[PDB]
């Protein structure tokens, strides 16, 4: 149950940030950043230009709706995931 | 009083650059 | 933080399964039904189908060599947690 | 003529459907 764990986790904190601004499965800028920078502390740097948030979603952001879906969110996880692996793995 | 403004991305890279890494390490 | 670790905890999972049978990068039809069974228990029941695990695997398999890169992996992840996410919204 | 030869059936159900059942919730 370590994946399902995780599984639940990527949920949870996910819900509660998009249950603030969006709609429990959609964070908006401001919770998407708030999200990045409180949950990838170490993986990213601070994401300081809101142009920026605002760009990192629009380059995912599916829906076109200026929030994106739990599905863009995860596929953000599955590169930056893809990249925690190859760079953990191949030290 | 003047600095290298942003020509070469900046924004993007400021965050990024550790993502480069990461794929760059392969 | 959170998110991270989820992830790493992935990674590690993930990792060592990949390393029994495949490269680390990838769980061969074996792992990938070992995993499911022996993990994702309670999101799917067992699986004895090494025809399914092998269907489910060839599904997303792009290498086409009998086994699921951690890309395809974190691919199906995306849509069981996103299916498990739906459930949330009604605990 | 169509006999029940599809041993090739949706297995998957099997497992599948408990993710029905949380996609379900939608």
């Amino acid at each position: 149950s370590e994946l399902e764990k995780a599984v639940v986790a990527l949920i949870d904190v996910f819900h509660q940030y998009s249950g603030r601004e969006g709609d429990k499965h959609k964070l908006k800028k401001s919770e998407l950043k708030e999200l990045i920078n409180n949950e990838l502390s170490h993986f990213l740097e601070e994401i300081k230009e809101q142009e920026v948030v605002d760009k990192v979603m629009e380059t995912l952001d599916s829906d076109g709706d200026g929030e994106c879906d739990f599905q863009e969110f995860m596929a953000f996880v599955a590169m930056i995931t893809t990249a925690c692996h190859e760079f953990f793995e191949h030290e | 009083k003047r600095l290298r403004r942003s020509a070469h991305a900046r924004k993007e890279t400021e965050f990024l650059r550790l993502k480069r890494t990461r794929l760059g390490l392969e």
